């Protein structure tokens, strides 16, 4: 027969695919993009004052930060209703914002004795081993006294420069602008951001009851030890009161069905290990079902963990005059999104197993399968020279171009050169002699000498496969 | 006199490079 095995496995997979696609449509709503877009435009893309033109994403000094804090920040947080604050007359600001500072201590570094006279004090780069832990300034409140990470319920962040801690000098702002302005003015008067500060975070969250969807906001400016300011931002639209409407019940049923399907796939894949052939891993169609099963199990575990610890919401709802600590849920939401996206991609890729219904598709599948070894053999020789070029660019230009500032940036810049996106208008001034040589030689040796070998291999293999299957038919 | 310093979050590249070369020259050999 053999028709009752290749067709049952198809029908038991199409249901899995439609369930997964239903969940995917359920996650990504169209009411999410505009929410984030309006919030981002309100907070990042407005000038700090009517006179200056520097918005948040173009901070260049520590004094501009103080213009932003008492300025376009308070101008966006607190709105007068037409007491509580509704940010767009729709989004409710729940709780109070928090501002936290990370700083180091003088004498963490050593200045050489030769020039020790002119240099008085030095502050090292940020590291947990050299982090200040002593009171400073007027030791009255909680903004001048170190507090441990466990006493803030904080966690690391992995910023652009370093991986900052969760402990520091924090201060909770007020529910009304007339008090937050006074608090920030008091902070500015007695210098709170001196030369020793290394990072400064601002956190708050909103609700927008029209569509049940929270949104947590984090704003980070980090001052490196070499001077300057590096701003960063993050807006995450969570959803924590999910079971409200009928569609939510339908999605819950879909998740339960997905869990049953994953259990079925686990048992029907472990049945083909000990009952049948073992170490059959030279197939690529059974090395892909294990990936799907593992990723789905990880996603189920992550979802259970991130929905089984929601005590922060109830704790905040009991007393609604404190800072709502939603910064942990917004991390697991990101991880869940990444895992779900990768799992969906691999499930969609798995469809290639079931398209061989005629000769014109079997020929293409065989052509793809027979040239994989040759392509893998050439890809190593291609990528060795690719990485040699990347490291050469990193060492030569990697200080003054920005596009080659790190190894990953070099790799992506070279890929964009292959696409023909970037032009060498800025490479030349970085180095007069090696500017044009690198560009022209890279293009010459990676655009029509080593890039055409893939085309040659693929064309030759396709011609050979078609010739062989034609000659096979020429004996009937 | 065994100690547990762990005083830095940085990485030393000389030891890593030396070990990597001493292992690749064994694999190919
Ligand atoms: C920090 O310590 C150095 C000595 O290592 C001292 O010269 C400097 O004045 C100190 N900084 C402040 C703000 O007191
Ligand atoms: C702490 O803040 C209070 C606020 O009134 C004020 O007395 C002063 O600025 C600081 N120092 C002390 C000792 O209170
Ligand atoms: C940390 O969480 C506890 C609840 O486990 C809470 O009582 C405490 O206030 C939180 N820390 C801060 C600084 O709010």
């Amino acid at each position: 027969k053999y028709l009752k095995s290749v067709l049952r496995e198809l029908v038991t997979y199409l249901l899995f695919l439609i369930v997964l696609c239903i969940l995917t449509y359920g996650m990504m709503s169209s009411n999410v993009y505009y929410y984030t877009r309006m919030m981002s435009q309100l907070f990042l893309d407005t000038p700090v004052s009517k006179t200056e033109k520097t918005n948040f994403k173009t901070l260049s000094s520590m004094e501009d930060f103080w213009k932003f804090t008492e300025g376009s920040l308070l101008d966006g947080l607190y709105w007068k209703m037409q007491n509580r604050s509704f940010i767009f007359y729709e989004n409710l600001l729940l709780g109070v914002p928090r501002i936290r500072q990370l700083r180091v201590r003088n004498g963490s570094c050593s200045i050489p004795q030769d020039l020790r006279d002119e240099i008085k004090e030095c502050y090292d780069v940020y590291s947990v081993s050299s982090e200040d832990r002593a009171p400073f300034g007027p030791r009255n409140g909680t903004a001048w006294i170190y507090t441990s990470e466990k006493d803030l319920n904080g966690s690391s962040h992995w910023g652009i420069i370093a991986t900052y801690s969760g402990a520091g000098y924090y201060l909770d702002l007020s529910r009304t602008r007339e008090e937050t302005a006074a608090q920030v003015a008091s902070l500015k008067k007695n210098v709170w951001l001196d030369r020793g500060t290394r990072a400064t975070f601002i956190d708050f969250s909103v609700y927008n009851a029209n569509i049940n969807l929270f949104c947590v906001v984090r704003l980070l400016v980090e001052f490196p030890a070499t001077g300057g300011v590096i701003p960063s931002w993050q807006f995450q639209p969570l959803k924590l009161i999910r079971y409200v409407t009928t569609f939510d019940f339908f999605l819950a049923a879909c998740e339960i069905i997905f869990c049953f399907f994953i259990f079925y796939y686990v048992v029907e894949e472990i049945l083909e290990i000990r009952i049948h052939k073992l170490h059959y891993f030279r197939s690529f169609w059974n090395c892909l079902d294990v990936v799907i099963v593992v990723l789905s199990v990880v996603a189920i575990g992550i979802n259970i963990y991130r929905t089984s610890n929601v005590e922060v919401l109830l704790q905040f709802l009991e007393d609604q005059n404190t800072f709502p600590n939603f910064e942990h849920l917004a991390y697991w939401q990101i991880q869940f999104n990444n895992i779900a996206a990768v799992t969906v991609f691999f499930v969609w890729i798995k469809l290639f197993k079931f398209i061989n219904f005629n000769r014109t598709m079997s020929q293409l599948s065989t052509t793809m399968s027979r040239c994989a070894k040759d392509l893998f053999g050439f890809a190593i020789m291609f990528f060795i020279i690719f990485l040699a070029y990347a490291q050469l660019a990193y060492l030569v230009f990697g200080t003054q171009v920005d596009d080659f500032s790190t190894f990953q940036e070099c790799i992506f810049t070279q890929f964009r050169i292959i696409l023909g996106d970037i032009n060498f208008a800025e490479i030349e001034e970085a180095n007069r002699v090696l500017g044009p040589i690198y560009f022209t030689t890279f293009v010459f040796f990676m655009f029509f000498i080593l890039l055409n070998m893939f085309l040659a291999i693929i064309n030759d293999t396709y011609s050979e496969v078609k010739s062989d299957l034609a000659q096979q038919k020429a004996e009937m | 006199r065994f100690v547990f310093p762990e005083p830095t979050a940085d990485v030393n590249y000389i030891v890593m490079l030396t070990c990597a070369v001493c292992l690749v020259t064994y694999m190919v050999m």
